[PDB]
């Protein structure tokens, strides 16, 4: 229960999704690069308000939650990895092993009766796509690939990306990456100029409201959301009127990109044809805590030997990150930013007056309140009572 | 045009809504309130939602979306957010047909 | 209720008052000055806790709420004024006319079922004096007047003034300015030597709880107030003494000013004569939030031709600006925050001890009580519930 | 309560002490020391939550509490002592008498009717050692004896020392000193290798429950004290192991030190002898206000003459202090930080696992709870 | 392998006994109406001692942090306590209750 029950009886059709404010539990979501962490160099890190500890061992990456058990204080203040495969607490030597959290030795006092029979909690880890995955979860973790959107993993799939924290929950990032009216903010982007790309200032539906959208319920990989279709039956607006006088245009080119765009739970958009007809972007929206996320973006491109992979590396430096992920998605921050205050209070969820493009955001949510795979709160965090 | 058919009258249980869908134009929502019959625009004037699709309690309509409501009969906000009444639609039933009106009930020519 | 029932429980004396902390809903406060504000160019601001927009068009001014009916973000994050007469959201480009608020088109979505099918709050806003005024209420506004000191808006009353934002709650600013005994803290002030002011270091109670202290509810524009009848009824002390010891004197200068003091709902002080026997000075303590007020200023001077005006002027800039309202009354902002701890939650309202001095405040707060147009919540704020 | 009463009633052995986020009231403390407040010159301090004033009036300490009767602000934001045994309000003129704390005038209305009826709070002062105690209560003090260690009032004892505002509770503070496990973060100390001294990882505890610890419910004078015994019946760890093989080890210094560590209430520790064979330690976890304390540490030592004591206060500043009391208990200072958030949320009181070492802690929270002499509330800050 | 707890009469429905051995850790006797049933003394998630706790029912009450044991299986019925309590062999031969090691 993190909102106060009046609200989340009023929001019949998602209101799982409004309490989710800390993020959906038993969900795997992308921390941070491979190359970020070396071997025997733990990180730390905060994933659904839980502090946690990565470290790399024989190449392999395990995840302790970074809070001893004795007097919890967080292991990182000054740690102490005194053999390869634990790590004792620099308070009263209390010792864990990093592959399944017990407690096998105390150097402050080896006849403790504790030794052998606690244990600190634990979380999947998985490498792929050179991106780090941790399972936020309990119980055995199911395939990476539910929880990721389709394309990402392919073998020839060369996933680049960046990484960064923003001030702003998680579902105003999400909400607004799957806004199909939100264009508008970028229709000044001088990318779409310098690579001649067309863009709408916005759309005008077209047929009923089940066409709007195309809800995924039945991949077999598992996989649980939703494409926007606005696209396919509606008419897009290149021409901004206002009393029947035109005071705004969109932006003209041949390149006929995002023609295709899908939100995935626990919470990763996929925008595809982008920035480029080849190209593609992948973005999550990872909850640290109530009030920030890590904007976790990626850019896959096919490739199948070393100089389809240099020329790309020297791209995506070159222009790509500099002008897709950055001088692009730059206007998505303060947008997202921009819907805090509103939200703040919860009042946002009750008070906010849609309009047609919110079709599919509105399908989000109610896809997201019927497949999550559970709801992270305090008690998960501090005291689960 | 002018009319539209429904339903049989005894095709709605009492307290129950029904879609009607009309091609060039918003859908409207029927209400069977015990023997009466009552239509508004079913679109929700807070946002995008169906009425059609909410809870129905006495002549007021609860909406799925934000927990607004309207009163069938009057259109008028009931309970917030909502603040713009919501378009009526006359009703009338004939040889225990429902039919109702093609266009809204106007601020023309009343009380 | 803005505060604990407990509390106000046991301030039944003046609890609206107490209750009070966001300030009264539906009066007329100033906000900024006349030529703050250019054509064409969107001024933000908050009052009474809600964010608003003013823009003046074709010479008149104009206010909008300054929150999105969409998704609820502030529309000044990026100013898009596309037509003189509207205003375009950043976001998805909702627009809104500055006349009326109504949504009248959405270039994300020109076949939108919400154009012309909702309206943005909007406030009344008036010039007078040189001051902007919002009134920050429902429904047809009363005249200005009401709200307005005592000859603030005569014709010949030449205003001129300062605004700054304060961080204190309103009401402690104007419990510190309606003050008899906080002249106190004043009598160091360069303008109390510089200006041969004649100035005791408090004014103490002489009559008795009826004719120093005069509630005036029965005036023609409607206005209600106090007045703090110091000069005709009180009690000038001079010198101050500790055991019968003298340990500071006030001072004894000619010019005789401060004859009364009174204060005015929604809340604004009038000194009359001051800092000069031939003016008097008019300070209001605008709500911005819970935490924080504007501190507008203003000294009036009758002046009878352009040259008296144009003189007036010149001495507001090299002398009563910078001596009266900066050099007098800096003290009083630093006083204002000392008082914030105490009443911070709203316990100070039941643990103060007041003195016989205090008389008029609590008159003030009784007058507040009963003659106030509305209670501002945090409900007006977020937006008002309701359930059938 | 200062505490969700979920939790107090789930700590039923110790659940004053989880109250008593602010202190316990009626009980000496230490705030600074004597030369730091000269004659006529007021100081500000924050004890318990509470804002207070002290001046010296005549070479006698006088502590008012630093709020007006009138508005509630603090006195002190414009200090007005217009005659020796007086301060006025900077705002309306109230005026008090530091010795009762009588509001005795008032400048801008002489004839007021509250004049002679009114008191502003005072609470008593006493300096001993070089340090100043005040006493946070209501009513006739005890004697400072009573809320002191054991010898730290010895005539012969000569105290130096240093105060800081560190930040966390209190009780960390004090469970972190008492705690006998807790001299693993100072396996690394330049003390411990410099001064050559014996320094175990931890102990391995002997004996039952009981023989860990020696309560002491009533010296003469008073004193509420606990020992830590450990060490009695215990076995002292120097090499610690994982999976058998040694990955560290204890100092094995030839001094012998710190066999003597005692937690008082209302919370100061004493240790000996520290640092030294002929000194003693005595230390102070004073509370300000829920989140931060005064880290008031003393080192004593007997001394028979002007010459002892010229000697000792020179081995002080140029050793002592910055290898014992900043290079020793620095790491104490981070370890306290290191539990705040564990305990802010008060869950820690439930959630923490404790092992055997931690029965020291245990017997100074049953102590504390059941021979504190009153409980500082929210409602005696705010009135 | 059995050792002498004391006589039934000695318990009186509801209570709790400590049961102190010699270089062993110390068990803890309940008695819930005429049954009798023993786990290890010490609780499981700190070093408090269960004899000293509050027994409701079946359900004994650790008193330093409020955590519980069901006294019939040893295991956790209530938060913090996470590790099932050792249980031990209970058994009365003629008006005087008797334990022996763990099952
Ligand atoms: C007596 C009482 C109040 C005041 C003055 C005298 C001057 C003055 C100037 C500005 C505001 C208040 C006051
Ligand atoms: C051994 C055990 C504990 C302690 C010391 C030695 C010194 C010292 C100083 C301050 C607090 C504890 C201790
Ligand atoms: S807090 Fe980690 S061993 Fe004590
Ligand atoms: S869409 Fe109906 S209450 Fe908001
Ligand atoms: S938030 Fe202003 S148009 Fe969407
Ligand atoms: S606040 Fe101190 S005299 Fe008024
Ligand atoms: S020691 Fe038993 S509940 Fe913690
Ligand atoms: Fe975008
Ligand atoms: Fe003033
Ligand atoms: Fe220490």
């Amino acid at each position: 229960a993190n909102v106060d029950e009046a609200i989340l009886k009023r929001v019949k059709g998602w209101a799982p999704y409004v309490d989710a404010k800390l993020g959906f539990r038993n969900h795997w979501y992308p921390v941070m690069f491979s190359k970020e962490i070396n071997e025997g160099e733990p990180k730390t890190l905060k994933l659904l308000g839980e502090n946690l500890l990565v470290n790399r061992i024989d190449g392999k990456l395990y995840c302790l939650k970074d809070r001893c058990l004795h007097r919890g204080v967080q292991l990182s203040v000054k740690v102490e990895c005194k053999t390869k495969s634990t790590i004792t607490c620099w308070y009263h030597a209390w010792t864990y092993r990093w592959e399944d959290g017990v407690l096998c030795d105390i150097l402050t006092n080896p006849t403790s009766a504790q030794i052998g029979r606690q244990k600190l909690k634990t979380y999947p880890v998985q490498e792929a796509k050179g991106c780090v995955f941790i399972y936020l979860g309990d119980g055995d973790p199911p395939p990476l690939a539910r929880d990721t959107p389709p394309n990402f993993l392919d073998d020839d799939m060369e996933i680049l990306g960046k990484n960064q924290i923003i001030k702003s929950n998680w579902r105003l990032a999400v909400e607004n990456g799957f806004d199909p009216s939100h264009i508008y903010i970028h229709k000044d982007s001088i990318l779409v100029k310098d690579n001649d790309l067309a863009l709408p200032l916005g759309f005008a539906p077209g047929g009923d409201r089940k066409q709007q959208t195309r809800v995924v319920d039945d991949d077999v990989v598992g996989r649980k959301g939703v494409y926007d279709l606005i696209g396919e039956h509606g008419v897009p607006v290149f021409e901004g009127t206002i009393g029947g006088e035109v005071v705004r245009e969109g932006a003209y080119g041949e390149k006929i990109v995002a023609n295709d765009i899908s939100i995935w739970l626990p919470g990763v958009l996929k925008v595809n044809p982008w920035p480029n007809p080849d190209m593609m972007q992948f973005e999550w929206y990872v909850p640290i805590d109530e009030n920030t996320h890590y904007y976790f973006q990626t850019l896959g491109k096919p490739c199948a030997n070393d100089e389809e992979r240099k020329k790309y590396e020297q791209e995506f430096e070159s222009k790509w990150k500099p002008m897709a992920l950055e001088g692009f998605n730059n206007d998505d921050i303060w947008a997202r930013e921009a819907m805090v205050d509103f939200y703040a209070d919860d009042k946002g969820w009750v008070n906010e007056i849609l309009f047609e493009s919110d079709e599919a955001i509105v399908a989000w949510r109610k896809l997201a309140s019927e497949h999550n795979q559970g709801i992270q709160t305090q008690a998960h965090v501090s005291g689960l009572e | 045009q002018i009319w539209l058919k429904v339903c049989a009258a005894s095709d709605m249980q009492p307290g129950t809504i029904r879609r009607v869908n009309r091609v060039g134009a918003a859908p409207l929502a029927v209400y069977r309130v015990g023997d009466q019959f009552y239509a508004t625009e079913d679109t929700c004037t807070h946002g995008i939602a169906s009425l059609s699709e909410g809870t129905l309690d006495g002549d007021v309509i609860e909406c799925p979306f934000h927990g607004g409501a309207f009163n069938v009969c009057t259109g008028m906000p009931a309970s917030s957010p909502c603040t713009v009444p919501l378009g009526v639609f006359e009703v009338e039933v004939k040889e225990g047909e429902v039919y109702v009106a093609g266009e809204k009930k106007l601020e023309h020519h009343h009380h």
